[PDB]
């Protein structure tokens, strides 16, 4: 939830 | 579970507007997208780097070069006049931007969340040090280096002569102080937006915004409270109908309208 994605 | 979609009445945007105490303004790119043959997203991420940090710097030297020379546009200068003027009423405007290219900063925004991190930063992967850098070429070896035509031949820079660290003891090579994909944002930035969202009365969502995880939860977790969200962009986004009202176009027009 913390982890950039797209 | 209504059809709920959002309204474009930009005077009940106004009314809000005129009352807001604490204003978040969440920024985008409007200030992936192709760089000779890859998605810029895939080379924003750590295992580019590891695998190639001479393609990765080459990219991050020419966002750098690209970006150094902008000046902020009509939208960041609104948004940056919005928060100097609410400031002199006792009124908080707070900008949360996914950009790493400090346009908003260049503008003179003052309360600014960074959550990736700016081109204008490097870290060491070696002893972790974070430093501010402007210096145009980073180092020597991109001097020239960086052009974006598909067919542009790579560099490839001895890692030995790309970016390195200064700290006594150290020179390791250095990295964009950037978030990448797959890596974890700051938790103190995190916690820092947390509670902006929590207390603000008005939230605008520009440029958008609404792709990159997690700041694409923004908006829609102060409106999910039963905060009004503005959201200004040229086409419509997957967060839009969760939003009370959406304003189509360019931000260099309806923002600088929607916040005079
Ligand atoms: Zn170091």
């Amino acid at each position: 939830t913390a982890r950039k994605s797209t | 579970s209504f059809t709920a979609r959002p309204s474009s009445s930009m005077a009940d945007f106004r009314k809000f507007f005129a009352k807001a105490k604490h204003i978040v303004i969440i920024s985008g790119a409007g200030v992936g997208g192709y760089w000779r043959k890859w998605q810029a997203q895939d080379l924003a991420t750590p295992l580019a780097f590891a695998h190639n940090p001479s393609r990765v710097w080459e990219f991050y030297h020419y966002r750098r070069e690209v970006m150094g020379s902008k000046e902020p546009n009509a939208g960041h200068r609104a948004i940056a006049e919005c928060e100097t003027r609410l400031g002199k009423q006792g009124r908080r405007v707070v900008v949360i931007t996914q950009n790493i290219d400090e346009l908003h900063r260049k503008a003179g925004t003052k309360n600014l969340l960074e959550i990736h991190g700016s081109l204008f930063k490097t870290r060491c992967t070696s002893c972790g040090v974070v430093a501010e850098n402007y210096k145009s070429p980073i180092c020597p070896a991109l001097s020239g280096k960086g052009a974006p035509e598909p067919g542009t031949q790579d560099a490839s820079i001895p890692v030995e002569k790309l970016p390195r660290c200064e700290e006594a003891g150290c020179g390791g090579l250095l990295r964009p102080h950037v978030v990448w994909f797959g890596e974890n944002l700051d938790p103190a930035i995190l916690e820092e937006v947390d509670r902006e969202l929590a207390h603000c009365d008005l939230c605008l969502v520009v440029g958008t915004s609404s792709v990159v995880y997690p700041a694409a939860m923004f908006a829609p977790q102060v409106a999910a409270r039963g905060v009004p969200v503005a959201e200004f962009n040229t086409e419509t986004t997957p967060a839009t109908n969760r939003f009370r009202f959406h304003f189509q176009g360019p931000c260099g027009t309806t923002l600088p309208e929607a916040l005079a």
